RNA sequence: GAGAGUUUGAUCCUGGCUCAGGACGAACGCUGGCGGCGUGCCUAAUACAUGCAAGUCGAACGAACGGAUGUUAGUGGCGGACGGGUGAGUAACACGUGGGCAACCUGCCUGUAAGUUGGGGAUAACUCCGGGAAACCGGGGCUAAUACCGAAUGAUAAAGUGUGGCGCAUGCCACGCUUUUGAAAGAUGGUUUCGGCUAUCGCUUACAGAUGGGCCCGCGGUGCAUUAGCUAGUUGGUAGGGUAAUGGCCUACCAAGGCAACGAUGCAUAGCCGACCUGAGAGGGUGAUCGGCCACACUGGGACUGAGACACGGCCCAGACUCCUACGGGAGGCAGCAGUAGGGAAUCUUCCGCAAUGGACGAAAGUCUGACGGAGCAACGCCGCGUGUAUGAAGAAGGUUUUCGGAUCGUAAAGUACUGUUGUUAGAGAAGAACAAGGAUAAGAGUAACUGCUUGUCCCUUGACGGUAUCUAACCAGAAAGCCACGGCUAACUACGUGCCAGCAGCCGCGGUAAUACGUAGGUGGCAAGCGUUGUCCGGAUUUAUUGGGCGUAAAGCGCGCGCAGGCGGUCUUUUAAGUCUGAUGUGAAAGCCCCCGGCUUAACCGGGGAGGGUCAUUGGAAACUGGAA
């Protein structure tokens, strides 16, 4: 462009869109409005616990959970390792993360930490999944 | 109030507020029959100068005015 | 004694009692894209007398506030 | 007031102080004036630099100094150096 | 100034997506030994259970208590406007930087020059009365002052003026005459003769200064035009009043301006900066902690007091919300330190002391200070230290694996020798502390001289932390290692089990009976008292390209013109100095980045010094280029 072009118009960058948009959105009872605040986990209700089938190549069940956030967002959450404790009106605790596999979900469910009991039988990467050392 | 001082500079200021209030409206009343006098162009607004000054100066002095405040009036006066 | 700010512009009206307003047109730098941008900026000057008229070269200089916006004074009309 | 004084500096339990003008108003490790020396009560002598041409104007407008400030001035030799100014 | 993977059968380009680094006030999962330095409601400026955060002076005053000192509930003075909190509001002289005030204030501090003369009237406290559970309220009477009110003498305060020297129009500075105003207070202490005198702490007037504030101004820093008109005391003027002071600050009268596409008005957002993180740098994002400024103290408004407020822990009133009651009526505002609930992914002890530094009061002793020193908790971070050291084999038992010979865990262990950073036990035990006050004295100015004041030198003195750090010995390898990954990107491979199931995954992608990609075991790699994931910021991303991109076919030339505004503009001479360039002065705080020294057992950290940083301003110069002019 001209310079007088770039005058009349400074530049004008991407506007950038997160991963995890409902990490990073508050609420406030008294104003019933929404406040911006960056945050990594917030903690949920499940409304629905249920399977997904997954996209081509894949095959498999995936197991997730539609929750309803603190701040009222309804997400779906995968519910990763080998089984789990949850059931409908289970609280849970949600961090981001993407499962490729599985079009609608966007976000994880921390495993280990609320009413989401550790990982049956787990040896490696315990961290992940929430088993204490044995 | 709650604190022991408070109450007593509320009195101190009740009272302060009186006196103070009590001389600036005894200023003023002379500075408006002087005013009023000058504006008939009488014999009295002379003395009345005076008066007015002499109260203008006494309250720069009790603290209840300031003294170019003060100054100011009667250079405003004199000008009548 | 410590000195005043003093400018050079251009008048633009007269409706005004007793006094212009001078515009003074400067070039500077785009902050960004370093191109020259004509930067103006109008100031109402005492005019004593209603002396300038539309079109006049004229020289000002600061001084107490005079009025809402005046804070400037006509110092020599440097050209017609 | 206008007051000479300290200024707490350093980290904890090893403390250090600049020689500050300042007001009584401000806080202790507020705004100044102007600093005009520094000091330390760790060493065997207690080590004190002054520039005493400034202290000595700030006490002449009238700043006066702390009691532990006036004891450095003077084992500085500037209580005495005051007053053999006011002695004129 | 590093790049890598991913589109294709393959290639080149284009283009996106992700990754390798760095940083967090972080949270969460697994685990968890210590020391030092730091940091810790970012969300509900939501609500407050409780406790403490602003008191002091008996050398201002009167009463009461008391065996002369001391104490007090009151009147009075100073301070309560500092310190401390938070960031709600605020897009503006709020902030930064640089100036201006001939248009302005300033208690306490310093110094200079004068002066504290005489009197008066009350009022609390107190005592009674009535009310009220009682506090506490009224009504009567008594009373002191550094509380109040008069006067005389004194204005560099006014008015009338005249002279000198000047500035930037409004005007300033100095001098002198006339007229009119404006003050006060004592307390302690000594001496003297008894009148007197007199030091200090105070008081009053003026002047200077310093310090603290106030007003104005240039410029600078946010998105939206799916917001273009806005304003009506709004713009200027003549008079008037008002403020510490200029000014539509306000009022009356006159004219109808003024601002605005150089983005006004409006909406949403936000405290601003020093600075912090990142980056080759330009720049991008942030405005935790530290310092400065601003704003606000449940919400709104208003004043009084005072040098200073329109006041966090004051007043009045309205509104919301809450508490106690004897049910008549009262009281209150944690965004002070702790703490509680609630919200939230989430953030501390209802701790000690004023020893220190600093502030308020006081003559001072001293008192007060949730400022501040410290200690406590949290692996939240940075640094440091460990959790043993040596020696010890063709190589134990066991595990894994086996091409069943072996290979590996592995000098690891065992065994032998040694050490005690740490742990424990017993002993010692610094800094930080200066002083102040008081007692002695030596010299001064000032005194009739003493008292006193100022200064010099000695003595004396008081530590929360804390019997903490630190140091000595003795005893023990003993009690002190976990997290992630191993297909590529990218360091590090085998076995079993499963069989597009269970499950993995930052991108590409693995798993359908022979899985280095799932789960487990072994082994390995990377880190290590932390590791990893998530969230956010920069870079890489030349992917908003000023530095630093592009539009034939990839995204991208309005379908084309007429043209206001704006941008840009042929050759030469003179003139200027708007822009440019340049010498000087001043400033851009400290802390922080950077460099050089020093100190903590090094480090982190801390100190000292320097440097840098501005489209900064004034002043003085050049005319080559842009601009203005002929
Ligand atoms: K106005
Ligand atoms: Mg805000
Ligand atoms: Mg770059
Ligand atoms: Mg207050
Ligand atoms: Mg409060
Ligand atoms: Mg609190
Ligand atoms: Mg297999
Ligand atoms: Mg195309
Ligand atoms: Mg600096």
């Amino acid at each position: 462009p001209t310079i007088n072009q770039l005058v009349r118009k400074p530049r004008q960058s991407k506007i950038k869109k997160s991963t995890s948009p409902a990490l990073n959105k508050g609420l406030n009872s008294f104003k019933r409005e929404l406040t911006d605040v960056n945050s990594p986990q917030k903690r949920g209700v499940c409304t629905r616990v249920g399977t997904m089938t997954p996209k081509k190549p894949n095959s498999a069940l995936r197991k997730y959970a539609r929750v309803r956030l603190s701040n009222g967002i309804e997400v779906t959450a995968y519910i990763p390792g080998i089984g789990h404790n949850l059931q409908e009106h289970s609280v849970v605790l949600i961090r981001g993360g993407r499962v490729k596999d599985l079009p609608g979900v966007r976000y994880h469910i921390v495993r280990g930490a609320l009413d989401t009991a550790g990982v049956e039988n787990r040896g490696q990467s315990r961290s992940k999944y929430g088993t204490k050392k044995p | 109030p709650n604190i022991k001082s408070a109450i007593k500079r509320v009195k101190t200021a009740e009272t302060r507020n009186s006196r103070n209030a009590s001389q600036r409206s005894a200023m003023r009343t002379a500075i408006k029959k002087f005013d009023e006098a000058a504006a008939n162009n009488a014999d009295n607004a002379k003395d009345l100068y005076v008066e007015a000054s002499k109260k203008l100066d006494s309250a720069v002095s009790k603290g209840l005015i300031h003294k170019n405040n003060a100054a100011r009036n009667k250079s405003r006066l004199a000008a009548k | 004694r410590n000195q005043r700010k003093v400018y050079t512009g251009r008048v633009v009206s007269d409706k005004m009692d007793k006094t212009i307003t001078v515009v003074v047109e400067t070039y500077k730098k785009h902050g960004l894209y370093g191109k020259r941008v004509k930067y103006s900026k109008k100031f109402k000057a005492h005019d004593e007398n209603n002396i300038a008229k539309t079109g006049d070269v004229v020289r000002i200089s600061e001084t107490r506030p005079l009025s809402a916006t005046k804070h400037f004074r006509l110092l020599e009309v440097v050209e017609e | 007031a206008v007051k000479i004084r300290l200024k707490r500096i350093g980290s904890k339990k090893k403390p250090f102080y600049r020689i500050v003008v300042a007001d009584s108003r401000f806080p202790r490790d507020g705004r100044s004036i102007e600093t005009i020396g520094t000091y330390n009560p760790l060493l065997d002598p207690v080590e004190v630099k002054i520039d005493e041409e400034a202290t000595l104007k700030w006490m002449h407008n009238g700043a006066k100094p702390s009691d532990t400030v006036r004891n450095l001035l003077s084992r500085e030799g500037i209580m005495e150096k005051f007053h053999n100014q006011k002695l004129g």
